[PDB]
Protein backbone atom coordinates (compact mmCIF):
# COMPACT_ATOMS: atom_id res chain seq x y z
CA UNK A 1 0.00 0.00 0.00
CA UNK A 2 1.91 2.56 -1.38
CA UNK A 3 1.30 6.76 -1.16
CA UNK A 4 2.75 10.26 0.18
CA UNK A 5 1.41 11.73 3.09
CA UNK A 6 1.75 12.71 7.28
CA UNK A 7 1.67 9.12 9.51
CA UNK A 8 0.26 9.80 13.11
CA UNK A 9 -0.76 8.17 15.94
CA UNK A 10 -4.78 7.08 15.40
CA UNK A 11 -7.57 8.02 17.51
CA UNK A 12 -9.85 6.07 15.82
CA UNK A 13 -10.96 3.13 17.72
CA UNK A 14 -10.27 -0.19 15.72
CA UNK A 15 -11.90 -3.98 16.23
CA UNK A 16 -9.07 -6.60 16.10
CA UNK A 17 -10.31 -7.39 12.91
CA UNK A 18 -10.34 -4.55 11.16
CA UNK A 19 -6.77 -4.06 9.14
CA UNK A 20 -7.57 -0.16 7.23
CA UNK A 21 -10.08 2.80 6.92
CA UNK A 22 -11.32 4.54 4.50
CA UNK A 23 -12.89 7.94 3.15
CA UNK A 24 -16.30 8.70 0.72
CA UNK A 25 -13.06 9.36 -1.90
CA UNK A 26 -12.28 5.75 -2.10
CA UNK A 27 -9.04 6.28 -0.14
CA UNK A 28 -7.30 4.60 2.87
CA UNK A 29 -7.18 7.30 5.69
CA UNK A 30 -5.82 4.91 8.10
CA UNK A 31 -3.84 1.76 8.78
CA UNK A 32 -2.68 -0.81 11.18
CA UNK A 33 1.04 -1.57 11.47
CA UNK A 34 1.65 -5.01 10.32
CA UNK A 35 4.44 -5.28 12.87
CA UNK A 36 3.41 -3.58 16.04
CA UNK A 37 -0.30 -3.71 14.69
CA UNK A 38 -0.98 -0.01 16.02
CA UNK A 39 -3.38 2.29 13.91
CA UNK A 40 -1.44 5.36 12.08
CA UNK A 41 -3.91 7.93 10.88
CA UNK A 42 -2.73 9.16 7.01
CA UNK A 43 -2.94 13.15 5.98
CA UNK A 44 -2.04 14.96 2.72
CA UNK A 45 1.45 16.82 2.97
CA UNK A 46 0.54 21.13 2.91
CA UNK A 47 -0.71 22.37 0.01
CA UNK A 48 -2.62 25.40 -1.55
CA UNK A 49 -2.30 28.08 -4.02
CA UNK B 1 -42.87 34.12 13.45
CA UNK B 2 -39.56 33.09 12.47
CA UNK B 3 -38.60 31.16 15.53
CA UNK B 4 -41.47 29.38 15.62
CA UNK B 5 -41.40 27.95 11.94
CA UNK B 6 -38.25 26.24 11.71
CA UNK B 7 -38.70 25.98 7.75
CA UNK B 8 -39.58 30.21 7.93
CA UNK B 9 -35.67 30.81 6.49
CA UNK B 10 -35.80 27.88 3.74
CA UNK B 11 -35.27 30.44 0.78
CA UNK B 12 -31.73 30.62 2.35
CA UNK B 13 -31.63 27.04 3.38
CA UNK B 14 -32.08 25.70 0.47
CA UNK B 15 -28.65 27.66 -1.70
CA UNK B 16 -26.78 26.21 0.93
CA UNK B 17 -28.27 22.66 0.47
CA UNK B 18 -27.40 23.11 -3.30
CA UNK B 19 -23.89 24.11 -2.58
CA UNK B 20 -22.85 21.29 -0.56
CA UNK B 21 -24.84 18.22 -2.63
CA UNK B 22 -22.70 19.43 -5.73
CA UNK B 23 -19.20 19.53 -3.67
CA UNK B 24 -20.54 15.76 -2.47
CA UNK B 25 -21.37 14.85 -5.91
CA UNK B 26 -17.91 15.88 -7.28
CA UNK B 27 -16.20 14.47 -4.45
CA UNK B 28 -17.53 10.75 -5.09
CA UNK B 29 -17.23 10.39 -8.81
CA UNK B 30 -13.25 10.03 -7.79
CA UNK B 31 -14.90 6.36 -6.36
CA UNK B 32 -15.75 5.83 -10.26
CA UNK B 33 -14.62 3.43 -12.37
CA UNK B 34 -15.42 4.39 -15.90
CA UNK B 35 -14.17 1.13 -17.28
CA UNK B 36 -11.03 1.12 -15.71
CA UNK B 37 -9.78 -1.81 -13.45
CA UNK B 38 -9.43 0.39 -10.45
CA UNK B 39 -10.58 3.98 -9.40
CA UNK B 40 -7.41 4.03 -7.20
CA UNK B 41 -4.65 5.62 -9.62
CA UNK B 42 -1.76 4.15 -7.27
CA UNK B 43 -3.37 0.60 -7.85
CA UNK B 44 -2.81 0.68 -11.42
CA UNK B 45 0.90 2.38 -11.26
CA UNK B 46 1.72 -0.51 -8.71
CA UNK B 47 0.42 -2.97 -10.32
CA UNK B 48 0.50 -2.11 -14.73
CA UNK B 49 3.40 -1.73 -16.68
CA UNK B 50 3.60 1.84 -18.60
CA UNK B 51 2.02 0.53 -22.19
CA UNK B 52 -0.88 -0.98 -20.05
CA UNK B 53 -1.00 1.49 -17.26
CA UNK B 54 -1.79 4.54 -19.46
CA UNK B 55 -4.30 2.70 -21.60
CA UNK B 56 -6.29 2.25 -17.55
CA UNK B 57 -5.32 6.14 -16.62
CA UNK B 58 -6.64 7.54 -19.97
CA UNK B 59 -10.22 5.59 -19.09
CA UNK B 60 -10.08 7.45 -15.41
CA UNK B 61 -8.63 10.68 -16.52
CA UNK B 62 -11.87 10.77 -19.34
CA UNK B 63 -14.05 10.33 -16.55
CA UNK B 64 -12.70 12.81 -13.97
CA UNK B 65 -12.28 15.41 -16.49
CA UNK B 66 -15.71 15.08 -17.74
CA UNK B 67 -17.36 15.22 -14.09
CA UNK B 68 -15.22 18.28 -13.38
CA UNK B 69 -16.14 20.18 -16.32
CA UNK B 70 -20.06 19.02 -15.99
CA UNK B 71 -19.63 20.98 -12.08
CA UNK B 72 -18.34 23.83 -13.53
CA UNK B 73 -21.18 24.30 -16.37
CA UNK B 74 -24.08 23.97 -13.43
CA UNK B 75 -21.69 26.41 -11.62
CA UNK B 76 -22.09 28.95 -14.24
CA UNK B 77 -26.17 28.30 -14.70
CA UNK B 78 -26.59 28.82 -10.72
CA UNK B 79 -24.20 31.79 -10.21
CA UNK B 80 -26.95 33.38 -12.75
CA UNK B 81 -30.07 33.06 -10.47
CA UNK B 82 -27.91 34.17 -7.76
CA UNK B 83 -26.94 37.39 -9.45
CA UNK B 84 -30.66 38.13 -10.19
CA UNK B 85 -31.79 37.47 -6.99
CA UNK B 86 -28.43 40.32 -5.75
CA UNK B 87 -30.20 42.60 -8.19
CA UNK B 88 -33.41 42.61 -7.04
CA UNK B 89 -32.46 43.08 -3.50
CA UNK B 90 -30.59 46.10 -4.21
CA UNK B 91 -33.19 47.19 -5.96
CA UNK B 92 -35.70 46.90 -3.21
CA UNK B 93 -33.16 48.70 -0.76
CA UNK B 94 -32.72 51.73 -2.87
CA UNK B 95 -36.34 51.98 -3.56
CA UNK B 96 -38.23 50.40 -0.08
CA UNK B 97 -35.21 51.26 2.23
CA UNK C 1 -4.37 -33.05 -16.65
CA UNK C 2 -7.86 -34.56 -16.40
CA UNK C 3 -6.51 -34.81 -12.89
CA UNK C 4 -4.18 -31.52 -12.21
CA UNK C 5 -2.33 -30.90 -9.04
CA UNK C 6 -2.63 -27.76 -6.89
CA UNK C 7 -0.23 -26.80 -3.74
CA UNK C 8 -0.64 -23.47 -1.80
CA UNK C 9 1.80 -21.13 -0.68
CA UNK C 10 1.90 -19.22 2.28
CA UNK C 11 3.64 -17.87 5.12
CA UNK C 12 6.90 -17.17 2.87
CA UNK C 13 8.66 -14.48 1.35
CA UNK C 14 8.34 -15.07 -2.60
CA UNK C 15 11.12 -13.81 -5.50
CA UNK C 16 9.97 -13.98 -8.49
CA UNK C 17 12.65 -12.81 -10.55
CA UNK C 18 14.07 -16.45 -10.10
CA UNK C 19 11.32 -17.81 -12.46
CA UNK C 20 10.84 -14.61 -14.40
CA UNK C 21 14.41 -14.39 -15.45
CA UNK C 22 14.67 -18.10 -15.85
CA UNK C 23 15.54 -19.17 -19.39
CA UNK C 24 13.71 -22.62 -18.74
CA UNK C 25 10.32 -21.49 -19.42
CA UNK C 26 9.13 -20.93 -22.93
CA UNK C 27 5.75 -19.08 -21.75
CA UNK C 28 5.36 -17.27 -18.98
CA UNK C 29 2.45 -15.03 -19.60
CA UNK C 30 0.69 -13.09 -16.65
CA UNK C 31 -2.59 -11.54 -16.37
CA UNK C 32 -3.66 -8.57 -14.54
CA UNK C 33 -0.01 -8.27 -12.94
CA UNK C 34 3.51 -7.38 -14.78
CA UNK C 35 5.65 -9.92 -14.01
CA UNK C 36 8.66 -7.78 -12.95
CA UNK C 37 6.42 -5.83 -10.36
CA UNK C 38 5.54 -9.12 -8.46
CA UNK C 39 8.69 -8.83 -5.99
CA UNK C 40 6.85 -4.80 -4.54
CA UNK C 41 3.15 -6.76 -3.79
CA UNK C 42 1.79 -8.99 -1.25
CA UNK C 43 -0.78 -11.45 -1.50
CA UNK C 44 -3.10 -13.50 0.50
CA UNK C 45 -2.23 -16.44 -0.68
CA UNK C 46 -0.47 -17.80 -3.97
CA UNK C 47 -2.03 -21.27 -5.41
CA UNK C 48 0.50 -23.37 -8.10
CA UNK C 49 -1.18 -25.59 -10.32
CA UNK D 1 -12.67 18.13 0.98
CA UNK D 2 -9.35 20.06 0.62
CA UNK D 3 -7.43 17.02 0.07
CA UNK D 4 -8.98 16.30 -2.92
CA UNK D 5 -7.78 19.93 -4.55
CA UNK D 6 -10.96 21.57 -3.27
CA UNK D 7 -10.82 24.86 -1.52
CA UNK D 8 -13.58 27.45 -0.40
CA UNK D 9 -12.25 31.08 0.08
CA UNK D 10 -13.61 33.52 2.18
CA UNK D 11 -16.00 36.80 1.53
CA UNK D 12 -13.73 40.07 1.63
CA UNK D 13 -16.84 41.71 3.50
CA UNK D 14 -17.07 40.03 6.93
CA UNK D 15 -19.84 39.57 8.80
CA UNK D 16 -19.43 42.21 11.16
CA UNK D 17 -18.79 44.57 8.21
CA UNK D 18 -22.03 43.70 6.48
CA UNK D 19 -24.13 44.00 10.05
CA UNK D 20 -22.45 47.81 10.35
CA UNK D 21 -23.17 48.45 6.83
CA UNK D 22 -27.08 47.74 8.06
CA UNK D 23 -26.97 49.43 11.30
CA UNK D 24 -25.68 52.85 9.24
CA UNK D 25 -29.07 52.26 7.02
CA UNK D 26 -31.34 51.89 10.21
CA UNK D 27 -29.62 55.20 11.76
CA UNK D 28 -30.07 57.19 8.65
CA UNK D 29 -33.64 56.39 8.02
CA UNK D 30 -34.82 56.95 11.66
CA UNK D 31 -33.13 60.10 12.04
CA UNK D 32 -33.12 61.34 8.65
CA UNK D 33 -36.00 59.69 6.56
CA UNK D 34 -35.33 59.21 3.07
CA UNK D 35 -33.25 62.31 2.58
Amino acid sequence: LTGTGVLTESNKKFLPFQQFGRDIADTTDAVRDPQTLEILDITPCSFGG
Amino acid sequence: SLSSTPSALGKLQDVVNQNAQALNTLVKQLSSNFGAISSVLNDILSRLCPPEAEVQIDRLITGRLQSLQTYVTQQLIRAAEIRASANLAATKMSECV
Amino acid sequence: VYAWNRKRISNCVADYSVLYNSASFSTFKCYGVCPTKLNDLCFTNVYAD
Amino acid sequence: QKFNGLNVLPPLLTDEMIAQYTSALLAGTITSGWT
